[PDB]
């Protein structure tokens, strides 16, 4: 539960497990379309790990 | 001694080594097969003209590695110093920095 | 252009160079201050208005050194204050250049005692270094970060003292006056003091630097300071438009500015400059002496937003150039460490994590895909808006993206939220992505590219113009060439910035055009501010006033010349120019010998492709932005009265 | 299988349209003096796509024109342009500009004298 | 991470066959040397394993004291393509300095 | 050819820039320092109506541009196989379209016959544009004649011009676009021609290697993305124009884009009134 | 050199009032040759600068830039333009309201 909430505030912090490219993409997504687009990114990737 | 050569198989005819050759020596020359864009142009060192000045090879200018140096005992050097060979792996930490 | 390379210079030489440049810059500041003296302390009329001083007049009047008061009285006082501060800058710059010479020559011997201090070992300022540092940074920039933070803390403290006492602005918390800048000057002292202490006791580590890194640390800090400049430009744009800054930036509009090169009182051809000079001919406007620079009201000129735009775009251009240069110099360092083999030996994320070529390819592919998507979206929006406003293919403005305002959650950033701001944001993202393609190519594909590792080639010289027509052409593949392409690509994002801040309607190319529905945007989109004309018609509207100025017209012609001169070197012509220059040499030889017995023995020089690209990008940027200066210096010319529907 | 290529492309276009519609509802804008808020965003998206698609198909078709051009196109290349140009001209008369643009009455203003006499209506 | 180890132009580390002598009559005189030029090695079975695996790339220069033609296994049906053994393949670098001015 | 071109070009361009400086009154130089006295001679005046510095600059600009393009045409004619430099450097041109030789001797771009044709076209753009601006009624003797600044609008008075030319070179764009923007179709041509022209830079600039190295990344990105979220699909290479094809396409785009718009200069109107303006006293 | 004044003798032009028919072509060719000389000086001097610029200056070169810009502004005030346009009467206009007042005049 910590990872998903940290993600909703800090998505790239959530994808930190993923590769550096994914982390940079999630950071850019925070920069552009903050929260909705990047929250979408984090939920996709984290649910995929599941 | 040094006896610098060029591997015609790998030369791309950039000429970055020709400019380093002393103006009067001009041992390095261009040989054309055809259709320059198809890579016909290539580099050759006229060993008779070469004076073992090392300007061509020491420049570290050959992109293809064709420009080689045969040492007096004999060993082909594609570069002044090749980087050491390494066994590499992506260090991804466990908890803090780059997990997994 | 490589004489002062980082390798050629050591840390003390850099200290001395920066110090001497600070002194030179202080001399420049004194020059600008004196240029700002409208009335001399002796009574006579003073210098006209220069952009160099109209850029700093808001800040100077904020500090009370200058005054917006218009009577000869107290303007003489402001001139005396400016002269005093310029003299202070002059003397302090002399001392700074002396210190810079000593550090550059390494002759750090006290002129009084003769003791030769050591850059490696030196107590700072005497006992203060003992109290705080306990001994200097034996070596290392990491151990220098804390000391520099303490130095900046002392700078902040000194500015607090100076504004409290010398300029009479006491420290007060409220952030609506210069007084807070005193307050915060003390705050940021303690912060940059305490942090310094921390970074002195607990140094930071990025092992890529610290070792042979004047170029590496320079690159990182130049990229950082370029982003600092971009942030400063955004902050300047926002704040200088806030009410708290109106006393210093909005009151420019109430003044009349006599600027060099502006329209001058013309005289008939049959004019004699004797006595009253009236009998011989008639001057253009009476009541002003002949050839005098006529007044220009700041209300029409919009000098508030003109100065704001000049400062903001100065910082934005400097920051983008600094980001590009930092990535370029970091690429040079990357290529050096790749050639010598240290690349694989670096043990930090800033190098290791992108060590794989797969991740580099994926990063650049993501950047390229995002760039394609955003550029295609914005360009489709803009061209469709143009198709609609021009009513091409039977369209009309109703089909344009007037509905596509920034979302209500993002309209706070924009005063009048319209499709213009949407296109601005997305164009900025797209231009950033475009320039980032080249910046990432510099960062990763500095020594080898996936095509080149497949093609069996390596990038060694970091400036080689090419490897020839092999594989169909290898033009412009060095990191220097990628830097040039990055600059030519960021030209467009920077333009978008200029056109946004100067009031243009960048959502369509033909806003304000007297054709079809181009003038209907204000009605259909319900805009409050009447944006300056669109991307193609903005040229015309701004040149209405550029052409009215002899000085701006001269700049126009000169920058245009400089720009088109760039093609002679950027185009694939170097070999043609070399052949033609051989013909020129032979022509000079034989023509001179026939015309004059003296022999020549001189050849016309032809730039190499590397130097050709260097000069071509310099000229391209120079012309483009010397003309953007005309766009930003014509006047804001964006009124708050929307244009009614065309019918 | 190229079926998935077309599936992804059409899904992307449909998603662009849906996103444009959704954001048009999100972005608070007065629709128009007459037009609605259900159709106008779709009209803008139609223009958007049609532009992108037309440019893409033009690029692709001209690339394959350069690929497939040969001597055998001796009559295939010129005449085709002829017909298209012909069609274009006919499209100007029957579809785009249907007439000569006489007045509502039909007086056929055709000389500058009568244009001067006309523009100064009493 | 593989392109930045060794020379970036050779995905597989390259080994020129510099010296070989017929006097020892065993052809063990074949002395492979990497392009780096710091290890005068020999064609051991481990080198054979590396060559078949593709980790290394043995090559021959044309301008040299002749290594062994038809004395070190040679295929001459086409232009000569020397092989340490039929399954091996020593690709000869061609070097045209004498034929051209 | 080079010497005649240098003399004519330098003289005529110096005349133009000096008249521009006097127009703007830059450096304090009134309009009388300009070459309002340079008119076609009474022997060659019949070739022109209203002989003035505009006609003289027309003749000399046309000669200079013709000799300029003739430099490249003569290079095609003679230096098709061997040039004096390429002979001294011991090199041979074995094709008409070969882009270059390489980064040898500081660069050998554009030495072939085709590249010289492209440079001839780019240089003759100047003569052709001079023709366009003379016929549509511009003041090619200066950059900003008719500009509302300084003494420029005194030209008709100083040179005793019987006709009011549309504008000087730089001001011609503005004054002749007042009517381009008033027309929708001409505006479309304006935008499209500029698009074409600047797209010429993507190929004419020394950037083929960058575009090739980047098209490799485009191919790899296509494969990786078409495999990841699009499922099980990987193929296709992004083509990149060779330097020969890049130069050809760039010249086509440059010439068309500039002459997609010269048509606009000539199709917006003559606009060369015969009522010369009064002095700007 | 002295070709242009012979051109002026030909190419019959009505000389502008209060300007000598001889000195006006002299002034025109004077400025022409001044531009040519200035361009020549710029090109050759910058070539010499690029050939001679080295680490040995390090401050006299920035100081040269400083002095040249200082004299640029100094010539702006002393020789090119004098005073902030003042007024024939002598009063200065420094507010937009005063400029509007004089517009009413
Ligand atoms: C143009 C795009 C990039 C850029 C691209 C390059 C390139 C490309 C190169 C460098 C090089 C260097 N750059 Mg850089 N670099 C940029 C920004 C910077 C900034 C900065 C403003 O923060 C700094 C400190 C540096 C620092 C440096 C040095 C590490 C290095 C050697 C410079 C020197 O000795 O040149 C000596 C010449 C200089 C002093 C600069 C030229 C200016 C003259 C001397 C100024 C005074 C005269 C006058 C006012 C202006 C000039 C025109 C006049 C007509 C005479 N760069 C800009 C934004 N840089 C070179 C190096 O060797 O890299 C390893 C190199 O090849
Ligand atoms: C604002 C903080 C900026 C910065 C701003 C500048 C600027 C600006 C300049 C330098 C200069 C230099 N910088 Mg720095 N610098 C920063 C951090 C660093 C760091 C570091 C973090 O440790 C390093 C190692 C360097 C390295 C260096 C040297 C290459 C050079 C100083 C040597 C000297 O003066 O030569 C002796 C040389 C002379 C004194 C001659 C100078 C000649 C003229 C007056 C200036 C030439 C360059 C050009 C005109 C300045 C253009 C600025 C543009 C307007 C954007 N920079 C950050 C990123 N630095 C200077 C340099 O030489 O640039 C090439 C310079 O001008
Ligand atoms: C504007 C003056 C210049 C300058 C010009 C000089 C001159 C001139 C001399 C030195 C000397 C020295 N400089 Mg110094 N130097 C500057 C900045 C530096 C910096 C830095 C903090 O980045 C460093 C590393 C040094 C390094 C050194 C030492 C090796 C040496 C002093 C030994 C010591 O025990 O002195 C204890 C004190 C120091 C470490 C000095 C620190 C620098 C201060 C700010 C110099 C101020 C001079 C000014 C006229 C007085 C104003 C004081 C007010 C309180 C502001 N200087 C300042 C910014 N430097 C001195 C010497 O050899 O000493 C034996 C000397 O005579
Ligand atoms: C972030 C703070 C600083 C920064 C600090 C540093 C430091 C420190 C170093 C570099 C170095 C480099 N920098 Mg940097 N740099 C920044 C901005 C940039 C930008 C840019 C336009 O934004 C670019 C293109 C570059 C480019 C580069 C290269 C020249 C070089 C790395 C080469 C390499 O192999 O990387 C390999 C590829 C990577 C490691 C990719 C992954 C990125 C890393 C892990 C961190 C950023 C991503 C972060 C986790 C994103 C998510 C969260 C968001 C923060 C919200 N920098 C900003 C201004 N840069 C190094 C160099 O050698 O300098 C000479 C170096 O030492
Ligand atoms: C110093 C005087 C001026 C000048 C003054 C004029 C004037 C005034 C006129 C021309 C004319 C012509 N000149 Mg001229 N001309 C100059 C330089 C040149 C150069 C060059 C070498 O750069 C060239 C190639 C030309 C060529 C030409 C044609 C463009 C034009 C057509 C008729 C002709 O040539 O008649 C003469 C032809 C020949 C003598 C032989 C071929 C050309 C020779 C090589 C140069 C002719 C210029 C010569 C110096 C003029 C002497 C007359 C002076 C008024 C005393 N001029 C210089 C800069 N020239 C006429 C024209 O059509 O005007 C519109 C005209 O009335
Ligand atoms: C003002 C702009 C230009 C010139 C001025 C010029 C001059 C010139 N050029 Mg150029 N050029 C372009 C612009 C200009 N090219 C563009 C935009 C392209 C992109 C396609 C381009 C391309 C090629 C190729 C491919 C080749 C050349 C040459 C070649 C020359 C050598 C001899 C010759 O041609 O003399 C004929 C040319 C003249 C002597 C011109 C007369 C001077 C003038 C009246 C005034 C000069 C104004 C000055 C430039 C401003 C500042 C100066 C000072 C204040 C700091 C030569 C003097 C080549 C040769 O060497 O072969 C002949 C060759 O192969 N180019
Ligand atoms: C409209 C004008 C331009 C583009 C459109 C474009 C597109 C582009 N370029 Mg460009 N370019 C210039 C103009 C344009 N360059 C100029 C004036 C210069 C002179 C300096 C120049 C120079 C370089 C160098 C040196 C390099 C590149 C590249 C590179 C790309 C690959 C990666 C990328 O950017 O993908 C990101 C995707 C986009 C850039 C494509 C989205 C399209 C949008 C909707 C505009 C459509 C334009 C037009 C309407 C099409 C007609 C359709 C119909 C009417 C027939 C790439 C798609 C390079 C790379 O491959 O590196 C990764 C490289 O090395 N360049
Ligand atoms: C100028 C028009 C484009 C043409 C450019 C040409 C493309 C390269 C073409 C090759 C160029 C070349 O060199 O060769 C040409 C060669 O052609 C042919 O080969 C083919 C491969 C068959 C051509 C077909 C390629 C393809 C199907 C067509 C092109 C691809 C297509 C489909 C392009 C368009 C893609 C799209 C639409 C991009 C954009 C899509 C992405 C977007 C918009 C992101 C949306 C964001 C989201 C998630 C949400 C946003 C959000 C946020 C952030 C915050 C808040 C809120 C509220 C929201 C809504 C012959 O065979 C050969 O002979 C010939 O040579
Ligand atoms: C900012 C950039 C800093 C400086 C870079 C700026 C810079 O380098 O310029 C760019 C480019 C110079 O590049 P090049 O390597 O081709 O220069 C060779 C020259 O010798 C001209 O052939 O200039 C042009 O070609 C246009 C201007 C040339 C005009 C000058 C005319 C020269 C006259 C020579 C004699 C002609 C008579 C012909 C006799 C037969
Ligand atoms: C993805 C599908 C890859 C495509 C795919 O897998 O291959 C389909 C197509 C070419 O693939 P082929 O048809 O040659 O492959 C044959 C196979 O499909 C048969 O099994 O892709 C292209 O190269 C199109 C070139 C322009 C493509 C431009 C794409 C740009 C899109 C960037 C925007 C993405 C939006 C994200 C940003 C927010
Ligand atoms: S060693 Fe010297 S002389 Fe011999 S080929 Fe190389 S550069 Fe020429
Ligand atoms: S055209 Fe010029 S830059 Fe390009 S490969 Fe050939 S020589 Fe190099
Ligand atoms: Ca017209």
């Amino acid at each position: 539960i910590r990872r998903l909430i940290l993600a909703f505030i800090l998505p790239p912090a959530a994808v930190m497990n993923k590769e550096a490219g994914t982390i940079m993409l999630t950071g850019i997504l925070t920069l552009w379309g903050w929260i909705p687009g990047v929250v979408a990114a984090l939920i996709m990737i984290s649910k995929e790990q599941s | 001694k040094k006896h610098y050569f060029i591997i015609e198989n790998l030369c791309v005819g950039c000429g970055l080594c020709l400019d380093k050759c002393p103006p009067k020596v001009n041992a390095i020359g261009y040989k054309f097969y055809g259709d320059v864009q198809e890579g016909g142009f290539r580099c050759y060192i006229d060993q008779a003209a070469c004076i073992s000045c090392s300007a061509c090879f020491s420049g570290d200018e050959c992109p293809s590695g064709a420009l080689i140096e045969v040492l007096p005992d004999g060993e082909v050097l594609d570069f002044s110093y090749t980087p050491p060979e390494r066994l590499d792996f992506d260090l991804r930490f466990l908890h803090r920095f780059h997990r997994e | 252009y490589q004489i002062f390379d980082t390798e050629k210079l050591d840390d003390e030489q850099v200290v001395g160079g920066h110090l001497a440049l600070l002194g030179v810059l202080g001399f420049i500041m004194g020059i600008y201050y004196i240029s700002g003296i409208q009335v001399f302390p002796w009574g006579a009329p003073g210098f006209h208005d220069n952009w160099f001083y109209l850029t700093i007049k808001p800040r100077m009047v904020s500090l009370g050194i200058d005054t917006y008061s218009t009577k000869t009285a107290d303007l003489e006082a402001a001139g005396a204050r400016l002269l005093g501060w310029a003299a202070f800058h002059f003397l302090v710059g002399s001392v700074l250049i002396f210190g810079g010479w000593r550090h550059w020559t390494h002759n750090l011997t006290n002129p009084f005692t003769g003791r030769c201090g050591n850059f490696r070992d030196f107590r700072f300022l005497g006992k203060f270094g003992d109290v705080v540092f306990n001994g200097t940074s034996a070596k290392s920039y990491k151990e220098a970060l804390g000391p520099h933070a303490v130095y900046m803390s002392l700078l902040f403290l000194g500015w607090g003292i100076v504004m409290w006492a010398i300029l009479g602005f006491a420290p007060i918390p409220d952030f609506q006056t210069i007084n807070s800048e005193t307050f915060m000057s003390f705050v940021f002292a303690v912060i940059f003091f305490a942090l310094g202490i921390y970074w002195w006791n607990n140094p930071p580590n990025a092992a890529i630097h610290l070792n042979d890194d004047m170029k590496a640390a320079f690159s990182v800090h130049l990229t950082a300071i370029g982003y600092i400049n971009i942030a400063l430009g955004c902050i300047a744009f926002v704040a200088f438009q806030q009410p708290s800054f109106a006393p210093y930036y909005k009151e420019l509009d109430k003044l009349v500015f006599y600027l060099y090169g502006e329209p001058f009182n013309r005289v008939s051809f049959n004019f004699v400059e004797q006595g009253g000079k009236v009998i011989s001919g008639a001057k253009e406007f009476a009541d002003f002496p002949a050839y005098a620079i006529l007044p220009k009201s700041g209300e029409a000129f919009g000098m508030a937003r003109v100065v704001t735009n000049l400062i903001v775009f100065n910082h934005i251009i400097c920051g983008v150039l600094y980001v590009f240069a930092g990535v370029y110099h970091g690429g040079q360092y990357l290529l050096k460490i790749q050639l010598n083999g240290m690349y694989n030996q670096i043990k930090s994320i800033w190098i290791t994590k992108g060590r794989d070529q797969e991740v580099q390819v994926k990063i650049l592919g993501t950047v390229m895909a995002l760039c394609f998507a955003t550029m295609l979206s914005v360009y489709a929006v803009i061209v469709w808006n143009t198709i609609c406003e021009l009513n091409i293919f039977g369209t009309n403005i109703t089909m344009s993206f007037y509905w596509l305002k920034p979302l209500p959650i993002f309209q706070w950033m924009f005063a009048d939220p319209s499709i213009n701001d949407w296109v601005m944001a997305h164009v900025i993202t797209a231009g950033s992505l475009f320039s980032l393609i080249a910046l990432v190519r510099i960062a990763f594909f500095a020594h080898t590219s996936p095509l080149w590792d497949d093609l069996g080639l390596k990038k060694n010289s970091y400036s080689f113009p090419c490897l020839g027509p092999v594989y169909g052409g290898t033009c412009g593949v060095s990191i220097q060439d990628q830097l040039w392409f990055a600059m030519l690509w960021g030209i467009k994002g920077l333009s978008a910035v200029c056109w946004y801040i100067d009031g243009a309607w960048i959502a369509s190319m033909m806003y304000g055009v007297p054709a079809a529905d181009a003038k209907a945007w204000d009605s259909i989109a319900h805009l409050h501010h009447h944006y300056t004309s669109g991307i193609f018609y903005y040229f015309w509207t701004e040149t209405v006033t550029i052409f009215s100025s002899s000085h701006l017209s001269t700049i126009l012609m000169i920058g245009h010349l400089v720009w088109f001169i760039s093609f002679a070197v950027w185009f694939e012509d170097r070999g043609s120019r070399l052949e033609g220059a051989d013909i020129q040499t032979r022509t000079i030889r034989w023509l001179g010998k026939k015309f004059l017995n003296r022999d020549v023995n001189f050849r016309f020089p032809v730039l190499t492709i590397s130097d050709s690209k260097l000069a071509g990008t310099f000229l391209y940027f120079g012309g483009t932005f010397m003309l953007v200066f005309l766009f930003l210096a014509n006047g804001f010319y964006q009124t708050n009265s929307p244009l009614p529907p065309p019918v | 299988s190229n079926g998935k290529l077309i599936a992804l492309a059409v899904g992307g276009a449909v998603l662009m349209g849906a996103l444009f519609f959704s954001v048009s509802f999100l972005t608070g804008y007065i629709p128009a003096p007459n037009h609605s808020a259900i159709l106008t965003p779709l009209r803008s998206f139609m223009g958007w796509f049609l532009l992108i698609f037309c440019a893409s198909i033009i690029i692709m078709g001209l690339g394959k024109m350069s690929s497939a051009i040969s001597d055998k196109w001796f009559l295939s290349f010129p005449l085709s342009i002829f017909v298209i140009v012909m069609v274009m001209f006919l499209s100007l008369r029957v579809y785009w500009e249907k007439g000569r643009t006489t007045t509502v009455d039909g007086k056929y203003i055709r000389t500058t004298a009568e244009l001067k006499e006309f523009l100064n209506k009493p | 991470s593989g392109p930045w180890s060794g020379n970036a132009v050779h995905k597989a580390e390259k080994y020129f066959i510099t010296s070989a002598k017929r006097d020892r009559d065993g052809k063990l005189q074949i002395e492979l040397v990497p392009a780096s030029g710091r290890r005068k090695l020999s064609p051991t079975p481990e080198m054979i394993r590396r060559l078949i695996d593709g980790e290394i790339e043995i090559y021959i220069l044309t301008t040299q004291p002749d290594i062994a033609i038809d004395m070190n296994k040679e295929i001459i049906d086409m232009e000569n393509r020397y092989v340490i053994d039929f399954d091996k393949r020593g690709v000869k670098w061609t070097m045209r300095e004498i034929p051209v001015f």
